[PDB]
RNA sequence: AGUGGGGAAAGGUUCCAUGUCAACAGCAGUUGGACAUGGGUUAGUCGAUCCUAAGAGAUGGGGAAGCUCCGUUUCAACGUGCUUGAUUUUUCAGGCCAACCAUCGAAAGGGAAUCCGGUUAAAAUUCCGGAACUUGGAUAUGGAUUCUUCACGGCAACGUAACUGAAUGUGGAGACGUCGGCGUGAGCCCUGGGAGGAGUUAUCUUUUCUUCUUAACAGCUUAUCACCCUGGAAUUGGUUUAUCCGGAGAUGGGGUCUUAUGGCUGGAAGAGCGCGGUAAUUUUGCCGCGUCCGGUGCGCUUACGACGGUCCUUGAAAAUCCACAGGAAGGAAUAGUUUUCAUGCCAAGUCGUACUCAUAACCGCAGCAGGUCUCCAAGGUUAACAGCCUCUAGUUGAUAGAAUAAUGUAGAUAAGGGAAGUCGGCAAAAUAGAUCCGUAACUUCGGGAUAAGGAUUGGCUCUAAGGAUCGGUUUAACGAUCAACUUAGAACUGGUACGGACAAGGGGAAUCUGACUGUCUAAUUAAAACAUAGCAUUG
RNA sequence: AAUAGGGUGAAGCCAGAGGAAACUCUGGUGGAGGCUCGUAGCGGUUCUGACGUGCAAAUCGAUCGUCGAAUUUGGGUAUAGG
């Protein structure tokens, strides 16, 4: 597994033809000195490697849910 | 402290072997533990290897030499006698 | 009897050389054209052990004259070779430390070592550490130049034969005792299996010539015929005297 | 409990103890131990300038 | 203290048969085997380490890009820096003093 | 051994199968006179020899 | 240093479930490694297969009456050669080489590639789930590069996503002995806070035990050594536990590189672990909470790193992979090249895989106190992996009952004497650890030596000594914080005991003999016999 | 492929002292050796112990030799009946 850090390339990544499936994996964690906060998970199935994406915004993480492409199957856990 | 009175490196050997083998031992022993003066470099770092195979850690360079020294004196005649015998030919 | 232990070395099965270590058979040249009118130059590469042997080797890098390639011979090395000295091989190389030259081109007086016997066969005599050959004197006519050997022989070989200047590398290791069972035990693990020997004086009849007695003893004169045949030279073979050597040879 | 008793000195009396001096606390160790401590010092001295560098290898070769 | 075993029907503690002991997300502890540690690609004048090269068991040096296994100059994975910094010099030396010896000898072939 | 060749593996299928009792509809057969089988081996006692 | 957990050899179904007691398990038997019936061993990644080792062994040949013997490139015309442009004319045109080259020979050598969780009555690095990798093949897109055609940057060490390179040549890796201390990491051991669970609780104990874990693989980062630039050194400096380096360029300042190792992250909490609440004959669960942050070290094991010693000993080969030198050939502009950058497609056949590895699965006629190679290794005491007790795990197996004469076998003790016994101190006893003191003749000066001979040793309460990391005009000669067990001494104390069990030399004066270490009569002789270095003779 | 824990303390190196010199002395460091005590291992001294129709066609018990090298050992391989 690889680790995707800018968001831009992981949308056009989330295109690429052997993409078959997406995980959304919500995590509940704490920013140490301060409070909860909600960390979330894109993971995008490829041919070779799983592609995973940390989103620590839970706005942006929306955002970027409706930004996927509409056919991969997303599942939530 | 001086350690031993005669025995010196033999005294690794204990009593055993005897004396003359002993005292015969330490005298090659001591030269084929030594480090000698490179011929090239100019520098004290010349130690044996196997027998007849002298290094110098410096410059990395490698001569053949004797068995417990750099040179014997059998083969450092020879080179005079070579020196020698190479002047009156090549004149 | 029993087949002696000097009959059961001919067959050679416990008794061959150990070989595994060995860094290749020390030879000269093979005698070609450069060598035969001029010379060539080669470069020393390395100066090594060879297990079983006092004598250091050399590996001496030449060209090859006919084809595109470099040339690894292994050389007996004289004392004062170094890494990386130039060697020079030939009927035109000069009185160098080193080099290897027709015995005719050496003048008397010459300290030489890894003798030919007979030309081209890439050296046969004065091999051993501390050992060479001194070149006595010249025949032209005849081509032929005489030598003293180590063992102190004189020896009339070609002159076309070659040998290498100066004297054998690792010279004075017999001047060390050895002090120990195992040191020869250590000595002989990588020459081969004739190390320890049993006195065959302490064995029984069957076992050797020497075997039996109330008493450990010969019995019998242990000057054996050199006409005698195998089973029977066991001791001082063909000796022409016996006692301690007192005098001059 | 030991281990307080045996740190506050407790059972450690000559008839207590079975290895030598040298297999208990090694001479090697603590003449290790002991000349790191002076080397440390000597560099600690030399690099705040408390002392220069030639007083600094007279004590190096003392120590 | 928890123990491992081998995990291959070797049971002998030979040079390829060497074992790492690993703790699991099971909070268990196997032993891992281990693959022989890669040595350094050396100079062949010198005998020194060559820098900028990676250390790989040699089948591993196949599939990996030509900058790992090389250096931007001449001899770049075979010689080091300063060895041929002395074959230049010693190749102009040598040819520049080769330029001497025939002149010298071209002069001596009109007073000789 | 757990390691073993093929062709030992074969004979050890062939040495189970040839150690089974006689099949008892055998000593039914009319002028039968076979009531065991006479040529069993156990493990421990009579070895193969492969 | 197991009666634990696995294996190699060897066995071969002994493995698992069900039934079962005629024989076998030297009593018994409802039990079994017995008997009967069924079931069970899943691989591109683990081994074979490939490579070569000591060695074995075809061929041309040469011997031999011959079975056959020799020889391994040998007095040999030794390629079932390759590489292209192709050609579709299934013909060719040629271009290169052919020192060496049949082959077998390792389940411990060499060697392409897999991990974790879960799963069975019995299989698992093989199955399920997920996440990877290698080799071979095919191949497109993106990127890269070119009008200065086959890239740029850096003084340099060298850096980069790539970024032509034939014949031929050269290197590296493959690839290696042994010992010693030092350093670092990992696992284990020890330990703090906090969040759970269990035990004790007449009394004490903020207590005792336990969970708090993180794989292969990918990215970023991390280095001693080595190297580069600068600079030019006696008042010689730098420096290791261990003394070596420097005008052949030290110290100082700044940089480059290399596996190993750590850190962060993805893998990955969804897994696993620990709790609480529940569904239900119930296949199997479902729900909720936590799984966090540290410290310590002459600790143990092991790996790595920088070093030092050693040898009349210098410590495999080959398969295989890469790089370089070289400059053949082929290359752009309206377009050219390349699959050593990324991504994408397809495949990986054959045989082994259960179980035992031993006081019951092997060999010793056997379920035999014997023999048989190897991996992992907790706490206390201690120098210690010894001995003794304990945690995990595993066993509680050895016919049993009742008695306790003689004589035994193994083991203890004994008044006074102390070898008078006896061939003979055989056997037993005595000594025994550690600290301090002290130690003869003789000697090859190395030893003798733990020579001999003396003293001390418990427990408790104290005292003293020996460090680390930071903080600034050189009184930091000090403060702050942290930290390991070592050494010495004192007071008190007790039926004078104290290496309290365990563990653990008796010593001395001489003669004969072999110098020593070493070796042999497996199964009556271990010696003064053999060997050995040294010495001498012979060819 | 395998070999606990201790003892001794050889070269080399550092510091100090004496001497006119040649040199010597002292305190450390260091960690040599077919060195040593002693496990495993390997061996097999004595009891002339046990047993001696044995557990065993060579074992058992204590005691003992050696225990870093001429060490111990697996597998492959070679040598074959005068
Ligand atoms: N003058 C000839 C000399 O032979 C010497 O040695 C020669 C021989 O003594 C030596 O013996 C070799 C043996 O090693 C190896 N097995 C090869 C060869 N068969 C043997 O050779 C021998 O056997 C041959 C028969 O073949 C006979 O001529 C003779 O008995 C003998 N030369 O091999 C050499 C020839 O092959 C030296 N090489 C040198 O001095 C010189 O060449
Ligand atoms: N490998 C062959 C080589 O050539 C030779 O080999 C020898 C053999 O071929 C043959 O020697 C024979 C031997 O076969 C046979 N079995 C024993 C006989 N004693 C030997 O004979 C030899 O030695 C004797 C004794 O000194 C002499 O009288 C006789 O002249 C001599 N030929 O002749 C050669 C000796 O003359 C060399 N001895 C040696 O380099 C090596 O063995
Ligand atoms: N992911 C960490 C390391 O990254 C490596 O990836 C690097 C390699 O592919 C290559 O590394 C180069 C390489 O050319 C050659 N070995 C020399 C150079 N020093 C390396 O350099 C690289 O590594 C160093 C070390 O972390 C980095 O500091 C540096 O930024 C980076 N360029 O360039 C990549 C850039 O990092 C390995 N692929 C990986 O296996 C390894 O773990
Ligand atoms: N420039 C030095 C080189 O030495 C070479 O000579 C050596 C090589 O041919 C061969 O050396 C091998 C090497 O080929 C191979 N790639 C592995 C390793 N680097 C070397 O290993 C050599 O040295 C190591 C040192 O520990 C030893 O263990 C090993 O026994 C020895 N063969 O063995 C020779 C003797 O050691 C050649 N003359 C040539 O390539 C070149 O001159
Ligand atoms: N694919 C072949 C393998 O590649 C490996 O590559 C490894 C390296 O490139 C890199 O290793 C880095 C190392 O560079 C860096 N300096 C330290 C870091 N801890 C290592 O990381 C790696 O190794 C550690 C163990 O040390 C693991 O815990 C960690 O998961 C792993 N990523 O990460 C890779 C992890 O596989 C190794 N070179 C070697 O095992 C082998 O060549
Ligand atoms: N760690 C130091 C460095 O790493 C290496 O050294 C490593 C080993 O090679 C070295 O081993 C020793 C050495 O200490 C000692 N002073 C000399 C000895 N000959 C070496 O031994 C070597 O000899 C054999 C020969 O067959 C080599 O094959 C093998 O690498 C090594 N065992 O010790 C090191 C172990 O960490 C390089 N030699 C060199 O770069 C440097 O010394
Ligand atoms: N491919 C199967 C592998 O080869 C063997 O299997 C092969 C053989 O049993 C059999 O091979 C026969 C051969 O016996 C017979 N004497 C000649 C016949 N042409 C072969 O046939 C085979 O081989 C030819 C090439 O020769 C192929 O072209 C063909 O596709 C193949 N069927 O056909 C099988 C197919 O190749 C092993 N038995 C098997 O275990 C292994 O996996
Ligand atoms: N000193 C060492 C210790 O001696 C201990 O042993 C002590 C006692 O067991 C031993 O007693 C032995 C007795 O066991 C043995 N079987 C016979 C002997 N007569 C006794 O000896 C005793 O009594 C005699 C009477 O004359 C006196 O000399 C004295 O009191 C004593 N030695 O006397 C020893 C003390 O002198 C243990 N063996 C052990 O702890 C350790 O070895
Ligand atoms: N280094 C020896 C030390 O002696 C200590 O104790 C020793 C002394 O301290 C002590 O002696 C003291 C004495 O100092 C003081 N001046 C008088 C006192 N009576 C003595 O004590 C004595 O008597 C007392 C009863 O009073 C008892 O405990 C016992 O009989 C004895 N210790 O008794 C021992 C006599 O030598 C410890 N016993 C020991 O652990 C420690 O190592
Ligand atoms: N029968 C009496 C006792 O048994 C012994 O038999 C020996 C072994 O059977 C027994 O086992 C050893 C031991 O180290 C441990 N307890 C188990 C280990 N697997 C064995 O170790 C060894 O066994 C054999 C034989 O010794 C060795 O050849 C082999 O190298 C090794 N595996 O240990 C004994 C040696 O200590 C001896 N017969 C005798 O000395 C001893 O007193
Ligand atoms: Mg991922
Ligand atoms: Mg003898
Ligand atoms: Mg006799
Ligand atoms: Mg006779
Ligand atoms: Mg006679
Ligand atoms: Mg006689
Ligand atoms: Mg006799
Ligand atoms: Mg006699
Ligand atoms: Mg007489
Ligand atoms: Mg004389
Ligand atoms: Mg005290
Ligand atoms: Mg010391
Ligand atoms: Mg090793
Ligand atoms: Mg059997
Ligand atoms: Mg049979
Ligand atoms: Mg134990
Ligand atoms: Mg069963
Ligand atoms: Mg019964
Ligand atoms: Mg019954
Ligand atoms: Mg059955
Ligand atoms: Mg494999
Ligand atoms: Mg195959
Ligand atoms: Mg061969
Ligand atoms: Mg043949
Ligand atoms: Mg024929
Ligand atoms: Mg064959
Ligand atoms: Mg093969
Ligand atoms: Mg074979
Ligand atoms: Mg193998
Ligand atoms: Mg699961
Ligand atoms: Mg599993
Ligand atoms: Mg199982
Ligand atoms: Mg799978
Ligand atoms: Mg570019
Ligand atoms: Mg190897
Ligand atoms: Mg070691
Ligand atoms: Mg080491
Ligand atoms: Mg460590
Ligand atoms: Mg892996
Ligand atoms: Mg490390
Ligand atoms: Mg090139
Ligand atoms: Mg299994
Ligand atoms: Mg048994
Ligand atoms: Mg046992
Ligand atoms: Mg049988
Ligand atoms: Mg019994
Ligand atoms: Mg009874
Ligand atoms: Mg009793
Ligand atoms: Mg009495
Ligand atoms: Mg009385
Ligand atoms: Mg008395
Ligand atoms: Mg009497
Ligand atoms: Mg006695
Ligand atoms: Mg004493
Ligand atoms: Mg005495
Ligand atoms: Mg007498
Ligand atoms: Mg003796
Ligand atoms: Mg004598
Ligand atoms: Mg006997
Ligand atoms: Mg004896
Ligand atoms: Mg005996
Ligand atoms: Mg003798
Ligand atoms: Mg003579
Ligand atoms: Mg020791
Ligand atoms: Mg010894
Ligand atoms: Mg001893
Ligand atoms: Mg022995
Ligand atoms: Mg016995
Ligand atoms: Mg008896
Ligand atoms: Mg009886
Ligand atoms: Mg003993
Ligand atoms: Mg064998
Ligand atoms: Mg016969
Ligand atoms: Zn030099
Ligand atoms: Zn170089």
């Amino acid at each position: 597994a690889r680790e995707i850090k800018d968001i831009k390339e992981f949308v056009e990544l989330a295109r690429r033809s052997d993409i078959k499936s997406a995980i959304v994996k919500v995590n509940a964690k704490v920013n140490a000195n301060g409070k909860k906060f909600k960390q979330t998970k894109f993971k995008v199935r490829g041919s070779r490697y799983q592609y995973t994406l940390v989103v620590n915004d839970a706005s942006k993480a929306k955002k970027l849910q409706q930004s996927l492409p509409p056919t991969l199957k997303i599942t939530n856990l | 402290t001086k350690r031993t009175k005669k025995v010196g490196i033999t005294g690794k050997f204990g009593v055993r072997y005897g004396s003359s083998l002993r005292r015969q031992t330490k005298k090659l022993e001591v030269q084929q533990h030594a480090k000698y003066d490179c011929s090239f470099c100019g520098k004290r770092t010349v130690q044996r290897g196997a027998t007849g195979i002298w290094n110098c850690k410096s410059c990395k360079k490698t001569v053949a030499g004797g068995a417990y020294t750099v040179s014997t004196a059998a083969a450092a005649t020879v080179r005079s006698t070579i020196r020698r015998l190479r002047e009156l030919a090549e004149a | 009897g029993r087949v002696i232990r000097n009959q059961r070395k001919g067959a050679g099965s416990i008794f061959t050389s150990h070989t595994r270590l060995r860094k290749g058979a020390a030879k000269l040249r093979t005698l070609d054209y450069a060598e035969r009118h001029g010379y060539i130059r080669g470069v020393v590469k390395q100066i090594i052990h060879d297990p079983g042997r006092g004598a250091p080797l050399a590996k001496v890098a030449f060209r090859d004259p006919y084809k595109y390639k470099l040339r690894e011979e292994t050389f007996i090395a004289n004392e004062g070779v170094y890494t990386g000295q130039f060697i020079y091989a030939g009927k035109k190389a000069s009185l160098n430390v080193g080099n290897i030259l027709p015995l005719g081109a050496c003048p008397e007086g010459t300290i030489v070592s890894n003798v030919e016997e007979k030309v081209g066969d890439r050296g046969a005599l004065g091999r051993t550490s501390g050992n060479y050959v001194i070149i006595i004197g010249h025949n032209p006519d005849e081509n032929k130049t005489r030598v003293k050997l180590p063992s102190g022989a004189k020896k009339i070989i070609s002159s076309d034969a070659r040998g290498v200047i100066g004297v054998v590398a690792g010279g004075g290791r017999i001047d060390k005792p050895l002090l120990k069972a195992g040191r020869a035990f250590h000595k002989y693990k990588v020459k081969r299996n004739s190390w320890p020997k049993t006195r065959g004086v302490a064995m029984n009849p069957v076992d050797h010539p020497h075997g039996g007695g109330n008493h450990q003893h010969i019995g019998k004169a242990s000057t054996i015929s050199r006409g005698a045949v195998s089973g029977q030279k066991a001791g001082l073979i063909a000796a022409r005297r016996t006692g301690l050597l007192r005098g001059t040879q | 409990a030991l281990k307080e008793s045996k740190r506050a000195g407790r059972h450690m009396g000559y008839g207590k103890r079975k290895g030598t001096k040298d297999a208990r606390m090694p001479s090697q160790v603590l003449w290790m131990r002991r000349l790191r401590v002076l080397r440390k010092l000597l560099a600690k001295y030399r690099d705040a300038g408390k002392i220069d560098k030639h007083l600094y290898h007279n004590l190096y070769k003392a120590a | 203290a928890q123990r491992v075993t081998y995990r291959r029907r070797n049971p002998y503690n030979t040079r390829s048969n060497k074992i790492k002991v690993v703790k699991t997300p099971g909070g268990k502890l196997v032993a891992q085997h281990v693959k022989k540690a890669a040595s350094r690609v050396k100079c062949g004048d010198c005998g020194s380490a060559l820098a900028g090269i990676s250390t790989l068991r040699p089948r591993q040096y196949a599939q990996v890009s030509k900058t790992h296994k090389t250096v931007q100059r001449a001899y770049g994975g075979s010689r080091c820096a300063n060895c041929v910094k002395e074959r230049i010099v010693r190749a102009f030396l040598i040819e520049e003093q080769k330029i001497v010896k025939r002149v010298l000898k071209e002069q001596q072939d009109k007073e000789k | 051994p757990s390691q073993k060749s093929f062709r030992t593996k074969q004979k050890l299928a062939k040495a189970q199968k040839q150690n089974r009792p006689l099949p008892q509809w055998i000593r039914l057969r009319t002028d039968n006179k076979i009531r065991y089988n006479a040529k069993r081996r156990h493990w421990r006692r009579t070895k193969l020899g492969i």
